[PDB]
């Protein structure tokens, strides 16, 4: 066993700093657990979106309907990450997927930190590989639970 | 000034029935959905507030309330068809609201609703001899032992997020039901554990039983957790050091004293404690906290303890090594104590899991499930108790018609042709019954997602061309013969049906008047 | 095949271009919905269909389903269909060129 000793000037940034080091736990845990890694900032949902559209093609049926908003709904969230950093979420987003397919398909996140490029590499933003699939999975799960409730019955309180 | 009802509501005519017809809408309307392997399921949120989703018509309608008193009477039908036979609960209400629908147009013709059901009374006699007609006996035909169950089982399991895996999940499946007397098969006996984390194909099968663990007081790194044949015993009373409730005051002027009543505190619990080493029990439960002065003093002696373990699971500990619970620590008799052939805590799930094994003596079992969320592992059980019901009817009873739209069609077809050899009411009312035999196969199309013009219609072709077999693929979207595809209900449950829905069907069709007392 | 051209872009390019595309579904959509065919079904079996075969690929109301429009004998000259999003480009962009309407007398 450890003991993390954290102090601050108040109480919210006594709070603030310790679930900010326990986030950081959670990451090395996760990073040992799984060597895998991916840089999951703005990258990871325009590197899905662009392999699903381009097989959405393929798959000819309502699949190919599913499979494209699939790739929408994932563009969700890189243009969240733009409006709360101050950018344009159409402009941005497109700019890293003409960067993803011109050139070559990597990983180039939103600027939202801040850099001279908006490469995710050199910026040493990282996620776990493992944290991106089980983020992705119990995302389409519940969506499908929410869809698979076709009626809804709610009591009073006695 | 004077008042025949008091103030009591009571409303009659062919209003109340109407009334009553829009009461079976609204129950079928709600369990629509839910009807089928792939149907939909529905939110309740009972005034108990908890939340909770299922598609089982039993469940579902338990825990609506409907104070209506004839949509109370498909209530009470569906708790018939649990008791009787204890599935299709969710069909049989489907099917008797149908024909409240297909009756609506026939009362304002102003056709009595006496004929009505007289009509209903002769078309089920002709169902139910279609259905001994489609009965097959078949134990040893044309399939083994290890056959029989494993395909079948792997039907309920199809077009599942268990359909990889679904490999694993039959031979634990078929193992279960094995695992019980054949002649009695109960699904309470078979116990399902969910285990939060790890993979879903390296799920165990349990001979005896196990529960959670729920221990937890200090004193660990002790009490070791993997016996041989340990003796268990099982206590009432609390062993703890400091105790939970009551008191005592006791005034002291000494300081010797002062030790003497901690130790009297002390030597009043030990007694006790130490009565259960007499007993020689390496394993001790109770249905109340064992404390820490109880486990530290165990683990001396090397004698494995837990606490505060949940009533229904120490029932199924009595099932499982025959043993009985004792409330005192003195008068405890050795038939009392029980064995199995293994004992271990497993870490499976990040979380302590103490499970009894090889136990000759038990009744029941216990299957522990594996899987990355606990609301899938909980798709998993529901969608393993669809599973268990069929491989358990199966060896029950070895007549089986087959299901899927095969039999729903089957007896709608031959009903209307015995319909043009009948004239008058009665054959625009048998006319009726086989056309409501259509919701079924229709609803089963709905709510996977099928088209219910095309496919209803294509069954209705290939169907009437000779072949009575032809039921509704729920793999891929086709007409097709179950009976390859190991569709499987046993012709009790079709019969049950027939009865239970036309009888509720019966009794709201009679209905004029509903009166109401206020009070 | 302006989808796939819309790709390349970048920035605005991509994000706007693609709804034109979509806006043009609306044509076969009411030829299935007026024709009795169901409308997701027909436009994914045309979309099926032009991916490894080409325009002779149509809805046919005379044979119910998807089949050769070209041996069917339905033929479009091309200036109905080049002065149509023409036409209809210079509609909508007079339509939002108008920012108000103010009672002049």
């Amino acid at each position: 066993t450890v003991t993390c000793f954290v102090r601050g000037s108040n109480k919210m940034i006594v709070d603030e700093a310790e679930r900010a080091l326990h986030d950081s736990l959670c990451v090395v845990r996760n990073l040992v657990k799984d060597s895998r890694v991916v840089y999951g900032g703005g990258a990871a949902e325009v590197t899905m979106s662009l392999a699903v559209s381009e097989e959405a093609d393929k798959q000819r049926g309502i699949d190919q309907y599913a499979f494209r908003g699939f790739a929408q709904a994932l563009d969700t969230i890189p243009m969240t990450l733009a409006e709360n950093s101050g950018l344009d979420p159409i402009g941005t987003l497109s700019t890293l997927k003409s960067k993803q397919l011109k050139e070559k398909i990597s990983n180039i996140g939103v600027d939202c930190l801040g850099y001279g490029s908006n490469d995710m590499k050199e910026l040493f933003v990282v996620d776990p590989f493992i944290g991106k699939k089980q983020q992705i999975l119990l995302a389409t799960q519940l969506c499908r639970m929410i869809l698979k409730i076709d009626n809804v019955i709610i009591s009073g309180k006695d | 000034i004077v008042v025949l009802k008091e103030g009591t509501d009571a409303s009659q005519g062919k209003g109340q029935i109407i009334s009553n017809i829009n009461a079976c809408v609204a129950v079928q309307e709600a369990l629509k959905p839910t009807l089928g392997p792939l149907g939909s399921d529905i939110l309740i949120v009972t005034s108990n507030q908890k939340t909770t989703i299922s598609n089982d018509g039993a469940t579902i309608l338990k825990l609506l309330d409907v104070v209506h008193p004839a949509a109370k009477t498909l209530v009470d039908i569906s708790r018939a068809q649990d008791a009787e036979v204890g599935d299709g609960t969710t069909s049989v209400t489907i099917l008797a609201g149908e024909l409240m629908k297909e009756a609506k147009p026939f009362l304002e013709e102003g056709i009595s609703s006496h004929l009505i059901m007289k009509g209903y009374r002769k078309a089920v006699s002709l169902a139910v001899e279609k259905i001994n007609e489609l009965a097959v006996d078949i134990t040893s035909e044309k399939s083994s032992g290890r056959e029989l169950l494993e395909r079948c089982a792997r039907t309920a399991m199809s077009s599942k997020l268990i359909h990889n895996n679904a490999d694993f999940f039959v031979k634990m499946c078929v193992d279960a039901v094995l695992s019980l007397d054949r002649n009695d098969l109960d699904d309470k006996l078979i116990g399902i554990k969910k285990i939060p984390g790890g993979a879903m194909e390296e799920s165990l099968f349990i001979n005896g039983v196990a529960f959670k663990k729920t221990f937890s007081y200090a004193g660990f790194e002790q009490q070791p957790k993997k016996f041989n044949n340990p003796k268990i015993l099982s206590l009432n009373v609390e062993l703890e050091l400091k105790a939970e409730k009551d008191n005592a005051e006791v005034r002291v002027e000494h300081v010797e004293d002062y030790q003497a009543i901690v130790d009297a505190e002390w030597q009043l619990i030990f007694e006790k404690l130490r009565q259960v080493e007499e007993t020689g029990a390496n394993i001790v439960l109770s249905k109340l906290p064992i404390g820490d002065l109880a486990t530290q003093f165990f683990a001396d002696r090397n004698i494995f303890c837990a606490g505060r373990v949940s009533a229904d699971d120490m029932n199924r500990v009595i099932q499982a090594v025959g043993g009985s619970i004792q409330s005192t620590t003195s008068d405890i008799k050795p038939e009392h104590l029980g064995t199995c052939a293994l004992f271990e805590e497993m870490q499976i799930g990040s979380e302590r899991y103490n499970l009894f094994q090889g136990c000759p003596q038990a009744k029941t079992c216990t299957l522990l499930l594996r899987g990355g969320a606990e609301q899938v592992i909980a798709e998993v059980e529901r969608s393993l108790h669809d599973a268990i019901m069929i491989v358990k009817r199966a060896l029950q009873n070895k007549l089986i018609v087959a299901g899927g739209g095969a039999t729903e069609m089957e007896v709608s077809k031959c009903l209307r042709d015995y319909s043009k050899t009948i004239a008058g009411k009665q054959q625009m009312i048998i006319n009726a019954f086989a056309k409501a035999l259509e919701v079924i196969p229709r609803q089963l199309c709905e709510n996977a997602g099928f088209d219910a013009i095309e496919i209803l219609n294509k069954l209705r072709l290939a169907h009437s061309k000779g072949e009575k077999w032809y039921g509704v693929v729920f793999e891929t979207e086709n007409i097709g013969d179950n009976f390859a595809k190991f569709v499987w209900e046993p012709a009790l449950v079709k019969i049950n049906a027939l009865n239970s829905a036309t009888e509720a069907t019966n009794l709201i069709l009679s209905v004029d008047e509903t009166i109401t007392n206020k009070g | 095949r302006l989808s796939k051209e819309a790709r390349s872009m970048e920035g605005v390019q991509a994000f706007i271009w693609q709804e034109f595309a979509s806006a043009l579904e609306v044509i076969p959509t009411t030829l299935a919905e007026n024709a009795g065919l169901n409308s997701i079904k027909v436009v994914t079996e045309l979309r099926s269909k032009h991916e490894n075969g080409e325009l002779n690929d149509g809805i046919s109301v005379r044979r119910s389903g998807t089949t050769n429009t070209y041996e069917e004998h339905i033929l479009q000259p091309v200036l109905v269909s080049t002065s149509a999003i023409t036409l209809a480009s210079e509609c909508v962009k007079s339509i939002l060129r108008i920012d108000d309407i103010a009672f002049s007398r």
